[PDB]
């Protein structure tokens, strides 16, 4: 009776594989890479050797916005989809308490960025919208979740011009009448490009963070998106594949509804039903994202011809990133789902029984392993937290330890930061993870296997 | 003894000289150094460039202190080895478009006749005995101690003129096979000489292969009280070795005439043999220092210090191996409770099966190594020699390999090699050792518990 | 004459000596086992009555047997003892344990035993008609004679005095066919024969090496050794004189614990083979082997046959038959291994020199200048700057033919690509249009111009291009007159733009030769360009030894013909079994493995012969006129390479077979049994691992090829990659090759545990195999 | 036992490569380098050129003994202890 299930799953799997191969060679990675190299790699000016990836001061940023940004934006040979926007988030003077012990030489302080300490007064020459605070609602933006803090969508904004001779004048005026004071905390630059040579829209966002301790921190994101249209027969083939996928997921969900209606009293003891429902919900959320993107893709071409307005297209980029992330795990789970058919022979039955009978012990030992892992991670965070940058935050410590497990150590910064208790940490971690703890897992499995075979004899 | 033989950090002593003579670019505008030589013209640039800059430093005919601390001893020496013209055999088919031919280096093919402007020792063959040299065992071949040599001067101005004269009259032809540069420094701050040798090989197929050697030495030992302490410790070590060999002779004399089926007697005799070899090397080396006295008699000549460095390297190797085996010998006494006894019993019982399986493991290992040597051995250079193939496989086990460099050397049979090697090494051969060890340990423990 | 002032080594002598020593060691072990098995005990036999009571008066303890002097089995008489032990006035009627087999011919002989009292009873015969094969007769003389007078018969004259004796010692004193055909309880130990045999073969080798190395000038000086081909007077007349010349010394030991010292002498024998043979030219080392083989054949055919002129029983029988078959298989495999070793490692010095030569050629052309090219217009000054001095200067004095130049854009001019970046891989191509042209461009003036198409030749149709590949189609150049005309031709090509316009590749390759090492080389550079300006890069230098089929009887030809003989022998041997079983020869390794072995053995010789013929043809074409053409030797440089790989593969197989034969040690026979028994579970786990690896690989590559350093925070740390590469430098848009995917999947499987699962299975099986073969 | 063998190898490496490789300058640095070798984070381009003989021997023997002997012994001890304790607990 499982022959129909196997054949329908095989058709579903080959459909998913052909869809993946269609997404496999989209050739969007190469364009984004060599367009990122256009902005983040070229020297800021003909004399300085610095680039956007190595900004180190206010002057470097001011040279970037008059230079490598302008020449690489008005000239591969892409065309603008409107006007880029530059925004600033700043804090207010006297946002912290100067200690009375030493306050006769320090007069003003600026706290780290927060909604409580954000500034809203009109500073500088009150001419336009670049010197007056405008709320988030008028800007139609959201949080960014940067490196040192999360930033609101409000601030002091200015939209540039489509002609280089006017944008350069505007940024020169901004530089003359000082715009980046000591209260400046973050700067955003947003725009979009087309590059008609190969049809691929791209949204570009650049962020410069100014910490309260001085210096700058750069970050960037370039996201490509497509305006797919029925221009060939291959795109029609993929469209038919998409409709087939929709029919398949509808089939799976309706029969899942039937099978849960007949056995609603117990549905979670089996493992494959949970995997199936995970697969169907991932597929439905991915297809919802795709249909929303293809429905809203009809508005971006309105700015292609001529429009002196900034297009806010960050939601599309975010949801495209989410769609890729969902698709990866979807194909993985739909690759795992293949594991419930190969159980045809007696040896396969023994292997499956061995794996199923030792799940609780593996889960139990995972708790102890993670307790020791968190103890080591907290030790590393407390010791190397301010020196190494692989341990600057707790999650970085966790990921660095995970990489150490897979053999990705550096040990130069670790040794330099702490000549003692650094090598002790490294040696103890390596010895206790590569010789004692990770073996225990296998031990569990080993015993179970033996036990399984033993009962065969008694049977 | 070991902690005394490694005194304060001579590693920095070696490293400063290595960086001065190897990492310095040959001139200002080009970025090539001695480690990345690629042609004869680059060698000439190095000789007149960074070599003279590093050799001669400024404070009448005053001496040169390399770091204001290391005194240059005597004068440096340059030497070359070349072969004869027409020493090969070209086919009669191409005996018109090819006139001259030089074979690879060999004592049967080396040249011994004057060439060019026969003026002095730089254009006249000098025998090995008359030069007091010896073999070297370079990378491509083993070069003799003879050849055409020149002694440089104590000042930069004269050495530069000599090198310019050697360059003008063509001293490096395409018959040249090897070139050596030798000198030494003292650095009186810590009593420790340093011998520097630089070799450049010119293979018959073209190209240049550089190599170097910086060897610290100690020839004026007894200067401080710690030196006397070390001498007393050496005497005590000799007495200990004598006592151990006497005890071994007593135990082999009559009692247990066979005496070889213990694996501890074999270790003891290995230790004794290594110790007596090291003692003999030390005695023969420290008692032959007439070179130092001859140099001190007249300090305007080349100090001949390569034999001392060679024997020091040999003694270092012997001492390191002896220390390793002495430390291994500690297992004879760790049986203070029931936990270590069963572990040692497990090891001793499973060794005889581990050897039997290791034979098969090494046969398969050598099969893979020879396949890699025959396939990738002419394009990759991680497989250019058989021992290099063995080391490359051992590194592949650790994951210190670049798969792309062997994928492009052979589009097929390269991925096959890598995939099959990794799979059959981590899924089959590694787990059989675990199977054998786990079976033996379980059997030993169960036997002990039941009895 | 004291030879060998040089230091190079000859691998043929070392390889053959190692092979002979190893085969002697294996034979000595197995023969000692067989000898101890036989000495622990020390058709013609029927199951009929032997009641011979036709007479009396011979009452005495008697126990005699029969001598079945037949075909392939001629054993002597035996004895037996019963309860009465042949008491007075008693006739023995019983059958003895005789494994000799007779035939249905006149082959019968019975011995007697008269110890003390003379015989008076008339024992006719043992009445046997048909028990096993009817190899006896129920009749005899049945007479009485002197003591120990054995009755003769069929089923003293000089013509028949000892002719029957030539059926007993014929395979006894013939030292070759005597290690498995000796009678029980003989004073030879069955391994002394192997000792004198190995001494004889090593002494042939030593004598041949000495004659070819040192004593070769007193008779004829000035290099008498100058002919390698068999002319019926050379490489044969040396074997017999050597042969004979040591035959007597071999006899000296055949007449005793001199064997313990004899192994010493054999040692120094190969010592001279390891010394006098080092300075052997290739033509001499291929005749030294032939002379040794001829001497061995002469001893096997001419001299040894002339020297001779002057229950449990079934289990033991099947054991000795199995051991004899093992000896035969061992000899065949040793010969095959020696042939393969000679085919593979005859010229290792050339291997090292070839690697060094290719490295030097790459470093002498500024390879990393050519690799990092992005301007299609700087290629011309690059060629005029480093390529012209290399081709025409005094550096590359040996060149072997003028250079050449050609490319492929087809019939369509390129376009100005965007500054900086370019097309994905090779976009905006052309095709490939063939037609004549004239100076400047494709515009004939009066007819067919000099700028022809240069169509493909007969052989060499392989370029393995990334985008497209041709054989010889392109604007062929000459670049002759090294003095000044090269620069003039380059300037004319740049100005007229005959081949500058509409270009999509470079495909430049001239030549290389090293007179000292003795190896040629083909160097080819590819600069495939998507359009005008930006281009890719690739370099390929292939060194090879130019040996031709007409050169004579070189080692590769002999190895190839021997490999072909082995392949056809294996093919007919497998076909005999296939025809015996008809069909259904499936579900075993068996034929499915023998067929692959035969295919490999045939290919590793066919490719060698093909490369020899191609090299000869190309060399003749080049020699026709050398300073006119290019002759495109690259094809040969491919074939030889391929052949080499094949040989290696073959050797690899043989080597693993050796491991499979280590199971003959009883205590070391559990590893192979464990693997063979655990194979099914291993296959199931392998299937699961393959599925998991495919899933992980296509998750990882999907995550990687969707961003520029903006993948995630969790997956950026839990994603394994193929060793040797990082995370920033991946995703080549030119081609998603399958090999990086396999590497990523396998290494991710290896780093996440997932490969110690075999330890779960094997261990169990190992335990299960130490209770069923050590306990009872 | 494991640390006895580890320290013997570390002292041998210190004596051999202690003046040329900078990863064996001090004894503790030798210990850390040996721990990093297991992860596969070493050059071996400097070990082989510092000493062409006795350099590769150390590396090959160390790799073979650590990966194929001692780790398997740790695993065997853990496996046997786990199986024995579970069997006896279930039996009691
Ligand atoms: C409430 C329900 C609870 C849910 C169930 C809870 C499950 C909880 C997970 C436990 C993780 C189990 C495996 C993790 C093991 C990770 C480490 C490991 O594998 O150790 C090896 C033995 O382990 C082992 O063979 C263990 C088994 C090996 C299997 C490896 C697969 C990893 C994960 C596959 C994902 C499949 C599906 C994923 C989505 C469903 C021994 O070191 P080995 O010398 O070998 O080299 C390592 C050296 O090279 C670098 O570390
Ligand atoms: C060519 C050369 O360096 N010769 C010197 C020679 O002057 C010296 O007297 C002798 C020392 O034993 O050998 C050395
Ligand atoms: C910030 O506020 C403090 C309040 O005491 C004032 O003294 C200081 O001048 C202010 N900063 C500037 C730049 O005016
Ligand atoms: C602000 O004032 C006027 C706006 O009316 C503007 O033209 C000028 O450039 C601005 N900056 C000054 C006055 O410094
Ligand atoms: C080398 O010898 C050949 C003759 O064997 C001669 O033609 C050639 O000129 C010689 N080369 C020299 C002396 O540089
Ligand atoms: C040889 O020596 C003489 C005198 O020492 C010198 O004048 C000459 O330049 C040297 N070189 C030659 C002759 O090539
Ligand atoms: C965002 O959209 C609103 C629509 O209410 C529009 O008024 C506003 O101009 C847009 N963004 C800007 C430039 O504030
Ligand atoms: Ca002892």
């Amino acid at each position: 009776s499982v022959l129909r299930e196997l054949v329908t799953y095989l058709l579903f799997l080959i459909v998913l594989c052909i869809l993946t191969y269609g997404m496999m060679s989209s050739n969007v990675y190469y364009y984004t890479r060599m367009m990122s190299q256009l902005f983040l790699d070229t020297p800021v000016s003909k004399t300085e050797k610095t680039n956007f990836k190595t900004l180190s001061s206010m002057e470097d940023f001011w040279k970037f916005t008059e230079g490598s940004l302008l020449d690489g934006l008005y000239w591969y040979e892409n065309l603008l989809l409107g006007v880029p926007r530059i925004r600033q988030l700043r804090v207010r003077n006297g946002s912290c308490s100067i200690p009375q012990d030493l306050r006769d030489e320090i007069k003003e302080c600026y706290d780290v960025y927060s909604v409580s300490s954000e500034d809203r007064a009109p500073f500088g020459p009150r001419n336009g919208t670049a010197w007056i605070y405008t709320s988030e609602k008028d800007l139609n933006g959201s949080s960014h979740w940067g490196i040192i803090a999360t930033y609101s969508g409000a601030g002091y904004y200015l939209d540039l011009s489509r002609t280089r001779e006017e944008t350069a004048a505007q940024v020169a005026s901004l530089k003359k009448n000082v715009w980046l004071d000591r209260g400046t905390r973050a700067t955003f630059i947003d725009f979009s490009v087309y590059n008609a040579n190969i049809n691929l829209f791209c949204v570009v966002r650049l962020l410069v963070e100014f910490p309260a301790t001085g210096g700058v921190i750069p970050s960037w994101q370039f996201q490509p998106l497509k305006l797919i249209r029925y221009v060939t027969t291959f795109d029609f083939f993929l469209a038919a594949c998409e409709i087939i996928f929709c029919f398949f997921i509808f089939y799976y969900v309706v029969e899942e509804i039937l099978e849960i209606r007949i056995h609603k009293l117990h549905y979670f003891r089996s493992f494959w039903n949970c995997l199936d429902v995970v697969i169907v919900v991932l597929s439905v959320v991915a297809i919802g994202i795709n249909i929303y993107r293809t429905s809203n893709v009809e508005v971006l071409l309105q700015f292609l011809e001529d429009q002196n307005t900034f297009p806010n297209f960050e939601h599309l980029a975010y949801w495209q990133i989410q769609f890729n992330n969902i698709a990866a795990v979807t194909v993985f789970f739909v690759w795992i789902k293949l594991f419930k058919f190969i159980n045809f022979n007696r040896t396969m039955s023994q292997l499956s029984t061995t794996m199923s009978r030792c799940a609780k012990d593996l889960f139990g030992f995972a708790i102890m392993f993670f307790i020791i892992f968190l103890a080591y991670a907290q030790l590393a965070y407390l010791v190397f937290g301010t020196q190494v940058d692989d341990f600057s935050t707790f999650q970085e410590c966790i990921f660095t330890q995970f990489r150490i497990i897979l053999g990705d150590i550096n040990f130069a910064e670790i040794e330099e930061a702490n000549r003692v208790l650094g090598p002790i940490y490294f040696t103890t971690f390596v010895f206790f993870m590569f010789f004692i703890l990770l073996n225990m897992f296998l031990a569990i499995i080993n015993d179970t296997y033996s036990e399984v075979k033993s009962d065969l004899a008694q049977q | 003894l070991t902690y005394g033989m490694m005194s304060s950090n001579v590693y920095y002593y070696t490293r400063m000289m290595s960086q001065l003579f190897l990492d310095t670019p040959v001139s200002k505008t080009e970025k090539t150094n001695f480690k990345t030589l690629s042609s004869m013209e680059d060698f000439w640039k190095f000789t007149e460039g960074s070599l003279l800059d590093g050799l001669y430093w400024k404070m009448a005919d005053n001496r040169s202190f390399i770091f204001y601390e290391n005194l240059l001893l005597g004068v440096p020496r340059i030497r070359q080895l070349r072969v004869r013209n027409g020493s090969c055999s070209i086919p009669q088919d191409l005996r018109d478009e090819i006139k001259e031919c030089y074979d690879v280096y060999s004592v049967s093919s080396e040249d011994r006749a004057p060439f060019g402007p026969r003026n002095g020792t730089a254009w006249i063959y000098t025998s090995e005995k008359d030069l007091n040299g010896s073999s070297h065992w370079g990378i491509i071949a083993t070069y003799s101690g003879a050849g055409y040599y020149l002694d440089l001067s104590r000042t930069r101005e004269e050495t530069a003129a000599q090198v310019a004269s050697l360059k003008k009259n063509v001293w490096l032809d395409r018959g040249t096979r090897a070139t050596f540069i030798d000198f030494s420094v003292y650095n009186a701050n810590i009593n420790l000489f340093c011998v520097v040798r630089l070799l450049v090989e010119f293979p018959a197929t073209g190209g240049v292969i550089p190599s170097w050697q910086f060897q610290p030495l100690k020839l004026i030992r007894y200067v401080t009280t710690f030196d006397f302490f070390l001498a007393a410790c050496e005497i005590i070590f000799c007495f200990f070795i004598f006592y151990y060999v006497v005890e071994e002779i007593l135990e082999i004399r009559i009692h247990k005439l066979h005496y070889f089926r213990s694996f501890w007697n074999c270790l003891d005799v290995v230790i004794v043999v290594l110790s007596v070899v090291a003692i003999g090397i030390n005695i023969y080396r420290t008692s032959n220092v007439e070179v130092l006295l001859q140099f001190l008699e007249d300090q305007n000549t080349f100090p001949n210090f390569e034999h001392l460095a060679y024997w020091q390297i040999q003694f270092n190797n012997i001492a390191a191996v002896t220390v390793f085996f002495v430390w291994i010998k500690l297992f004879k006494f760790i049986n203070f409770n029931r936990t270590m006894s069963q572990l040692s019993t497990t090891m001793s019982r499973c060794a005889k099966d581990l050897f039997g399986f290791a034979i098969m493991f090494f046969i398969i290992f050598l099969a893979y190594a020879q396949l890699a040597y025959l396939v990738f051995g002419t394009q990759v250079d991680d497989f250019s020699t058989f021992q290099e193939c063995i080391f490359t496989q051992f590194r592949i086990i650790l994951g210190d390999i670049n798969f792309a460099e062997i994928e492009e050397a052979n589009r097929v049979l390269g991925p096959i090699y890598f995939t099959t090697f990794v799979f059959f090494m981590f899924f089959i051969l590694l787990n059989m050792f675990l199977a054998i060890i786990n079976d033996t340990y379980s059997e030993v423990k169960s036997d002990l518990a039941q009895q | 004459v004291f030879p060998e002032p040089t230091a190079d080594v000859n691998y043929i002598v070392m390889l053959t000596c190692a092979v002979c020593l190893v085969t002697y060691m294996v034979m000595a072990a197995i023969l000692h086992k067989l000898d101890q098995l036989d000495a622990s005990r020390g058709r013609f036999k029927y199951e009929i009555l032997v009641k011979t009571g036709w007479g009396r008066g011979s009452g005495t303890t008697a126990h005699v047997g029969i001598m079945l002097y037949g075909v392939d089995s001629r054993s002597g008489h035996r004895h037996l003892d019963g309860d009465r032990a042949f008491h007075r006035n008693s006739l023995d009627i019983f059958r003895i344990a005789t494994p000799h087999s007779l035939g249905s011919v006149w082959k019968i002989r019975v011995w007697h035993d008269n110890k003390g009292l003379s015989p008076a009873w008339f024992l006719q015969h043992v009445i046997v008609r048909d028990l096993q094969t009817a190899r006896s007769a129920f009749f005899l003389v049945n007479d009485w004679l002197s003591v120990e007078t054995e009755a003769n018969g069929g089923l003293l004259r000089f013509r028949r005095l000892l002719v029957a004796e030539l059926q007993r010692g014929f395979f006894d004193k013939h030292i070759w066919l005597s290690i498995w055909d000796r009678p029980p309880r003989s004073r030879f130990t069955r391994i002394q024969r192997a000792t004198c045999c190995v001494l004889l073969i090593c002494l042939f080798l030593g004598a041949n090496a000495v004659w070819y190395g040192a004593v070769g000038d007193s008779a004829y000086s000035t290099g008498h050794v100058s002919r390698l081909s068999p002319l019926s007077v050379d490489t044969v007349a040396v074997g017999l004189v050597s042969s004979v010349v040591v035959y007597p010394v071999y006899l000296a030991i055949l007449f005793s614990l001199a064997h313990g010292l004899s192994l010493l002498l054999v040692a120094v024998a190969v010592a001279v083979s390891g010394w006098v043979g080092a300075s052997f030219p290739p033509g001499v080392s291929v005749a030294w082997l032939l002379s040794s083989s001829a001497s061995f054949l002469a001893s096997f055919l001419g001299w040894e046959p002339l020297k001779v002129l002057l229950f449990l029983a079934k289990e033991e029988a099947r054991k000795v038959k199995r051991l004899h078959g093992m000896l035969r298989s061992l000899l065949v495999y040793m010969l095959f291994l020696l042939v393969t070793l000679l085919a593979s490692y005859g010229d290792a010095s050339c291997h090292g020199h070839a690697y060094r030569l290719q490295s030097a050629i790459k470093q002498e052309l500024h390879s990393r200048a050519f690799l990092a090219i992005t301007r299609s217009e700087e290629l011309w000054p690059w060629m005029a700057h480093v390529l012209l001095p290399y081709v025409h200067g005094n550096q590359s004095s040996p060149e072997l033919g003028p250079p050449r130049l050609r490319q492929v854009r087809l019939q369509e001019a390129l376009y100005p690509d965007p500054p900086g970046p370019r097309v994905h891989t090779c976009s905006a191509a052309g095709g490939f249009s063939t037609s004549d042209y004239d100076v400047g461009w494709e515009s004939p003036h009066n007819g067919s111009g000099t700028w022809a198409y240069s169509a493909p030749d007969l052989l060499g149709a392989w370029s393995w291009g990334s985008c497209a590949v041709y054989d010889s189609g392109g604007y062929v150049q000459e670049l002759g007159l090294s003095l000044e005309e090269s620069r003039d031709r380059l300037r004319f090509l740049q100005l007229h733009n005959w081949l500058d316009n509409r270009s999509r590749a470079v495909f430049l390759e001239l030549t290389r030769y090293s007179p000292a090492v003795g190896l040629h080389a083909a160097v080819t550079l590819r600069l495939e360009f998507p359009a005008a300006g930006r281009a890719l890069a690739a370099l390929s230098v292939r060194p090879f030894a130019l040996r031709r089929l007409s050169a004579g009887l070189s080692l590769p030809l002999l190895t190839s013909v021997c490999l072909l003989l082995f392949a056809v022998h294996f093919a007919v041997a497998e076909a005999r079994t296939w025809h015996r079983e008809g069909r259904w020869r499936v579900l075993r390794l068996g034929a499915w493995a023998r067929w692959l072995l035969v295919a490999l053995t045939a290919a590793t010789a066919l490719v060698r012969l093909a490369q020899l013929g191609a090299a000869d043809r190309q060399w003749t074409r080049f020699v026709r006129g050398r300073p006119r053409r290019f002759t495109s030797f690259d094809q040969v440089a491919q074939l030889s390479s391929a052949a080499r790989g094949l040989a290696a593969s073959l050797l690899f197989l043989l080597l693993v077979k050796a491991a499979q034969q280590l199971r003959f040690v009883r205590q070391w026979s559990v590893f192979g049994k464990t693997l063979c028994r655990a194979l099914p579970e291993l296959l199931g786990v392998t299937l699961g691992l393959v599925v998991l690896g495919v899933a992980y690989a296509q998750l990882a590559i999907l995550l990687v090829s969707s961003c520029v350093d903006s993948l995630w925070s969790v997956a950026q740390a839990l994603l394994v990659l193929c060793p040797g590469t990082g995370l920033s430098t991946l995703c080549p848009a030119e081609s998603w090759h399958l090999s990086p995917l396999l590497c990523v999947g396998l290494w991710a499987l290896r780093l996440w545990g997932a490969l110690r699962l075999g330890a779960v299975i094997l261990r169990w099986r190992y335990h299960a195999l130490r209770g069923e073969l050590y306990r009872p």
